[PDB]
């Protein structure tokens, strides 16, 4: 039917 | 309050496995089947209702890798504590002799996310039949998990629901006869 | 068998609801082995480090513009949308109770199958209510979105005496009595 | 930087074949390639979730990608069919803001000998316009060129300029029939009547041609269409 | 699916505003807007989830929850002519999803119309020449010629911006030898009082 929506993971800092 | 609908995400290091999930009211919406990449509803009908393109929850899971890897490092490879689950097991409905019924082993309170589950009609393992939820998020942060085993009740079996966690030193069998 | 030192990461997006959809918070949460540790909280409307360990995430992330307006408007355009696409079959889910009565001298009123949680269930004496010694093994989550509970009276019955069990849930307008004789 | 692709100009033989390069240095995991055809909507043909992540776009057909980092978008097109003529466009964003690289124009060809560089002549205003405007409008046209892959500049006493100037955005066909017509564009730059009759000032119309490359076989008796330059200029007429 | 762009075409005198428009279905989200300028080139111009951003001369709202957003522009410039797209994202999926657009032009508006049409010599060899007409107002157009072995281009708007004094200008050229700058708009619909050379 109609689309569940997410939402994204926020990346940590590098090394 | 009134409702909540969790995303949950867990990845676990060196088993190097993961889970997307959506949760209601701590009732699994879908999953997301990471072999198969594709979305699997808890209930059949959900699909119906409702349709989930799966693209970037898979990607969520690289990063929640990747994320993981970096605190596993800055916090000097300090590891998880197991929490041993709490296994209780009751049935469906009414156990009436000789009528269809189903078999429920909560798992609950437990943590890393990795249960070995095994059914023991008897004594004697079974696996045709069950079935089960994947790993279900808490408040606490701890997992929650469901095994099914549906069956004709009997005067004649024990069955046990034999978990096995790192947080017990031997499987908790807990024991179901029909009193 | 065996085996070693494990390491986890969880993130959790919890969208809570008041009231319909009328008020709405976003709660965004890490864990790294069952330790919490930066947060965003749409009410807040930005990262905390809720332990010394996330500092640095907060610090990063509260840096970025567009994670912060994402997640600003996601009150919205995340936790409103999906409310609108699972109401129907969730906030609106009606599955109703079986009941059943007996002795395992102790009464069984077994109430299963049924969704939402909410449920009240009282225990009758020939049309008398009776309050003392209900014992309640509380309310059960099946995993599958049905729940059961089960109640317990106290009583040795004598014979002819009418106990009934009755039950109410928001899946019928009308409650649900059983009932019991010896 | 945001997003950076090349071949901003290609010219590929049919059957042959590419790869356009698009690469991203703000960390987003997701990246797209489009197509716009002249005029017309971007229409997507693939897109990237993450590194190892791909899937098919609205017109994925002819063209294929490839995703080991994060930062890296290849876009391969196997075996150059005509219908590939289009403008490609490189976009990466993540939690917010798209952003997307300054385009790759490409033009498949039957052969090369399809392509031609410009002819660039000036033309000097005129007294009329002068004596009634008391200004003095230059104008250059780049004639007989194909692909439509030029940049037009102009230059005063060796400086680029900007105040004055109007170049068409939109080339036209010297034969509107023609499939692969060779193209003209023109170019204005307008001055006041006295910096135009000073002698001492200089006017140079430039254009930049994306044509062939050390590689592209060339075969004919007209000089190989280079990517070059070509210019024709003048000076103030104190008349 | 899908992003409606409301006015398919909008044509405005520079310095007017421009509401600009744009729905979309419960299946996208994370509204953006961008400007394509007429060398192609995309600009991003917001990201505008939600609520209001403004930045200079622009500014736009969207509604969230009522899935749309205005793009508003005051005292909109020539320079902002080209086509405009609200782009989204697909729920789940992440794909970037764009809108028709609308395209819009900003006329100059010219105060001191003088219309006219001269004549040009190559500055290499007299016999190539071109025909300019120039210096019409923004209500005036060019006809792409009737005979095709004659070329006329679109007219073009140049900003003196030393005099701040903007003139648009259309180039006929032909090298057969009846087409005379004379009659080489005559396809065009041309302003009455046109001044015309020798």
């Amino acid at each position: 039917g109609e689309l569940i929506g997410i939402l994204n993971a926020a990346k940590v800092p590098a090394d | 309050e009134e409702h909540v609908i969790i995303q949950a995400e867990f990845y676990l290091n060196p088993d190097q496995s993961g889970e997307f999930m959506f949760d209601f009211d701590g009732d699994e919406i879908f999953h997301v089947d990471m072999a198969k990449k594709e979305t699997v509803w808890r209930l059949e009908e959900f699909g119906r209702f409702a349709s989930f393109e799966a693209q970037g929850a898979l990607a969520n899971i690289a990063v929640d890798k990747a994320n993981l890897e970096i605190m596993t490092k800055r916090s000097n490879y300090t590891p998880i504590t197991n929490v041993p689950p709490e296994v209780t097991v009751l049935t469906n409905s009414p156990v009436e002799l000789r009528e269809p019924n189903v078999l429920i082993c909560f798992i609950d309170k437990f943590t890393p996310p990795v249960v070995n589950v095994t059914w023991l009609r008897n004594g004697k393992p079974v696996t045709t039949g069950v079935s089960e939820t994947v790993f279900l998020p808490r408040e606490d942060h701890l997992f929650r998990k469901f095994h099914y085993l549906p069956f004709l009740p009997s005067t004649e079996d024990v069955y046990d629901c034999r978990v096995e966690h790192w947080g017990l030193d031997e499987p908790l069998l807990k024991h179901w006869e029909f009193d | 068998g065996d085996t070693r030192p494990r390491f986890l990461w969880q993130l959790k997006f919890e969208c809570h609801f008041f009231n319909g959809t009328e008020r709405v918070r976003l709660l965004e949460r890490c864990i790294y082995n069952q330790e919490e540790s930066v947060r965003f909280d749409s009410d807040v409307g930005e990262y905390r480090a809720v332990t010394e360990l996330g500092r640095p995430d907060a610090e990063y992330w509260n840096s970025q513009k567009d994670l912060l307006e994402q997640r600003r408007a996601a009150v919205d355009t995340y936790c409103r949308h999906n409310y609108g696409v699972g109401e129907s079959f969730t906030v609106q889910r009606r599955v109703e109770p079986k009941v059943t009565v007996y002795p395992s001298n102790l009464l069984v009123c077994s109430v299963s199958g049924f969704y939402p949680g909410s449920i009240e269930v009282r225990w009758f004496r020939n049309g008398q209510e009776e309050k003392a010694g209900v014992v309640s093994t509380g309310l059960i989550q099946n995993g599958d979105w049905t729940f059961q509970t089960l109640v317990m009276l106290e009583t040795v019955p004598r014979s002819g005496e009418v106990y009934t069990c009755q039950v109410e849930h928001p899946s019928v307008t009308s409650p649900l009595t059983v009932e019991w004789r010896a | 930087a945001g997003v950076t692709q090349t071949p901003k100009f290609r010219i590929l033989k049919i059957g042959q074949s590419m790869t356009l390069q698009c690469t991203q240095d703000m960390n987003h995991n997701y990246m797209y390639w489009y197509r716009q055809d002249p005029g017309m909507g971007l229409k997507l043909i693939y897109y990237s979730v993450g590194a190892g992540i791909t899937d098919k776009g609205e017109v994925p057909n002819g063209y294929n990608v490839s995703r080991s980092t994060t930062e890296d978008f290849p876009l391969r097109l196997e075996l150059a069919a005509p219908s590939q003529t289009s403008v490609y466009f490189c976009a990466s964003t993540y939690h917010g803001t798209g952003y997307f690289g300054e385009g790759s124009w490409l033009t498949v060809v039957e052969d090369l000998n399809k392509v031609f560089p410009p002819e660039v002549a000036v033309f000097e205003p005129s007294e009329a316009e002068i004596s009634h405007t008391q200004k003095a409008t230059l104008v250059c046209l780049a004639t007989g060129f194909f692909p439509d892959h030029v940049e037009l500049s102009w230059w005063v006493n060796g400086k680029e300029v900007h105040s004055g100037v109007c170049t068409d955005p939109q080339p036209l066909k010297e034969q509107p029939a023609l499939n692969d017509s060779r193209y003209a564009l023109s170019s204005r730059l307008r001055v006041s009547a006295t910096f135009w009759q000073n002698p001492r000032n200089h006017f140079r119309c430039q254009v930049q041609f994306y044509g062939l490359s050390e590689n592209d076989e060339w075969t004919q008796d007209r000089a190989k269409p280079v990517t070059q330059i070509v210019s024709a200029e003048a000076w103030g007429r104190a008349d | 699916i899908q992003v409606e762009q409301s006015p398919p075409d909008l044509i405005l005198q520079e310095g007017a505003n421009s509401t600009l428009r744009c729905n979309f279905s419960d299946s996208v989200n994370n509204l953006q807007w961008f400007h394509q300028n007429p060398w192609g080139q995309l600009i991003n111009l917001f990201y505008i989830p939600s609520g209001t951003k403004q930045n200079g001369r622009l500014s736009a709202t969207t509604v969230a929850t009522e899935r749309y957003s205005l793009l508003y522009i005051s005292s909109s410039q020539t320079t902002d002519s080209g086509v405009y797209f609200c782009a989204a994202l697909i729920q789940g999926a992440q794909k970037l999803v764009f809108g028709q657009g609308t395209r819009l032009t900003i006329n100059p508006n010219i105060q001191n119309p003088d219309p006219a049409v001269y004549q040009l010599r190559d500055s290499k060899s007299s016999d190539k020449s071109v025909c300019l007409f120039t210096d019409f107002d923004s209500q005036t157009n060019v006809s792409q010629s009737k005979d095709s072995d004659v070329y006329i281009t679109d007219k073009c708007v140049l900003d003196m911006r030393s005099m701040d004094f903007k003139s648009n200008s259309a180039v006929a050229w032909s090298n057969k030898s009846d087409f005379a700058c004379a009659n080489a708009f005559n396809n065009s619909i041309i302003p009455e009082d046109t001044f015309f050379p020798s």
